[PDB]
């Protein structure tokens, strides 16, 4: 329901590690699942963040955890935020002209329409 | 038109005939319309056909064009003349467009000429922007084609 819904603050699986039959396993491997699929999304978002914040909503428990954590996702490689690489690219959708090589082969699209007529 | 004959002589004619000169050969006999044409020629000789000989070395010379027409196609056809001819085939198609409208309101019953009456004119509208579509179609084919194969060649 939470998961569907979006909020992942309501989601009762980084707190149903405490309560068990055995669940307790399985409940790990999924954590880990949700707390990677935001990782890297974060990195895109914004640039150089707090070490506080980073740890908030990147479901870490510790800034020791979310160092280790972060620098194999490519952000945080060292004691200083790295987000900034990744944050950049995403933003400016209509700058990119490498021309001959973006057109795609207009010679191609053109052979194609041609031939009917 | 033109003609090859070969004379007649006086005692043939009235011995022989003329269907004489006729046989052992082609045989072909030219009427080159009625007047004085045809009545001299009754009178005077007889006519026989024309061939052309022809050797394939001969057509070979014919066909060649020009060692320039080979850059002429790849040649980029300019923006500006291009674009003469996109707004030229825009403003027909809008007028069209409408009558293209109403059209399509009926047309119910093939037989397309009769539907070029009652749409009005000589050929339906649907024909007429397709005609202009296509003539656009074949300047944008020679420019795009030549526009990116100019720039890799050459580079």
């Amino acid at each position: 329901q939470y998961l569907m819904e979006g909020s992942y603050n309501k989601v009762f699986l980084a707190k149903g590690n405490i309560p068990a039959e055995s669940y307790t396993f399985f409940i790990d491997i999924l954590l880990d699942t949700i707390r990677d699929e935001i990782a890297g999304c974060i990195e895109k978002a914004y640039e150089k963040i707090l070490f506080a914040e980073a740890t908030r909503i990147l479901f870490f428990s510790t800034p020791k955890k979310m160092t280790d954590y972060a620098k194999k996702r490519g952000w945080l490689l060292g004691p200083n935020n790295y987000y900034s690489f990744a944050s950049q690219q995403q933003k400016p959708e209509d700058s990119t002209i490498p021309s001959t090589e973006l057109a795609r082969q207009v010679i191609e699209y053109a052979r194609q329409l041609e031939m009917i007529v | 038109v033109i003609d090859a004959f070969r004379l007649i002589n006086a005692n043939m004619m009235v011995l022989g005939h003329e269907p004489r000169q006729t046989t052992s050969n082609l045989g072909h006999l030219n009427k080159p319309s009625i007047q004085a044409l045809i009545h001299g020629l009754n009178r005077h000789y007889y006519s026989i056909t024309i061939n052309y000989r022809k050797n394939e070395l001969e057509q070979k010379m014919l066909l060649n064009l020009h060692k320039k027409s080979w850059m002429e196609g790849l040649t980029l056809q300019d923006y500006s003349e291009h674009c003469k001819h996109n707004e030229s085939v825009v403003k027909e198609m809008l007028e069209l467009a409408k009558n293209y409208n109403k059209a399509v309101e009926e047309e119910d019953k093939m037989t397309p000429e009769q539907l070029a009456i009652k749409n009005v004119g000589k050929q339906d509208p649907k024909r007429h922007l397709e005609e202009h579509v296509d003539v656009l179609m074949t300047s944008n084919i020679v420019q795009c084609l030549a526009a990116m194969l100019d720039t890799v060649v050459f580079k």
